[PDB]
């Protein structure tokens, strides 16, 4: 869980 | 308030 | 309201300072963010507000209430995950 | 959100679009697991209402997106309508969402997890973005 295989930009 |  | 997914990083609060805006409404099921220049809004109940924990997004809050007119300069207000987890877990196993 | 960014497509996988049966979104949730969305109780939700994953932009009409039916509602038995206290509901997928790279689940924390005021998070969602 909880890790994106698109990363967020923040 | 208000709900969301 | 926005056809696009919108984003905002933004402070958790202690409920004991949030209880500065918002008074006996804080519960201890509830956490409070923002009031830093973003604000959730209508529309936005039931998602996330999810912090990083050892590399990975977790659940922290689910969006519930806040200021009738979204300020910014106000807490919004959370269901706090951490308090009802049990009751997620309990629900998983027996379903 | 008010105040807020757009989103990189598909960087928030586990972000749901609760819409009615007329296509009006009402409500965010998160999937947890392919089976399971966590949503607000006061968003009250029923049976007719259908799940929406993999969505970005809710004006296309090309993005794959899966439209997920709601088997059963889980209200949290503590949920106070009078407080908004306890507001959580649990949803129960008729179909299982399928994982993929726009799609997967957040993580839960422990009941016993800290997260200290003054730490930055992040929230996300399709609400309004001006009162």
């Amino acid at each position: 869980c909880g890790v994106p295989a698109i990363q967020p930009v923040l | 308030s208000w709900p969301w | 309201t926005p056809d696009r997914l919108q984003q905002a990083s933004l402070p958790l609060l202690s409920n004991t300072n949030c209880k500065k805006y918002w008074g006996t409404k804080i519960k201890d099921a509830m956490i409070c963010a923002g009031a830093s220049g973003v604000s959730s809004c209508m529309g936005d109940s039931g998602g996330p507000l999810v912090c990083k924990k050892n590399g990975a997004w977790t659940l922290v809050g689910i969006v519930s209430w806040g200021s009738s007119t979204c300020s910014t300069s106000t807490p919004g207000v959370y269901a706090r995950v951490t308090a009802l987890v049990n009751w997620v877990q309990q629900t998983l196993a027996a379903n | 959100i008010v105040n807020g960014e757009e989103a990189v497509p598909g960087s928030w996988p586990w972000q749901v679009s609760l819409q009615d049966k007329t296509g009006f979104h009402f409500c965010g949730g998160s999937l947890i697991n392919e089976n399971w969305v966590v949503t607000a109780a006061h968003c009250g939700v029923t049976t007719s209402d259908v799940v929406v994953a993999g969505e970005f932009d809710q004006g296309s009409s090309s993005e794959k997106i899966q439209k997920l039916k709601i088997a059963k509602v889980f209200k949290n038995s503590k949920y106070n309508s009078l407080t908004i206290n306890n507001d959580i509901t649990l949803l129960k997928l008729s179909t299982a969402a399928s994982f993929s790279q726009t799609v997967s689940a957040v993580c839960l924390p422990s009941a016993s997890d800290d997260f200290a005021a003054g730490t930055t998070c992040v929230t996300t969602g399709w609400g309004l973005t001006r009162y």
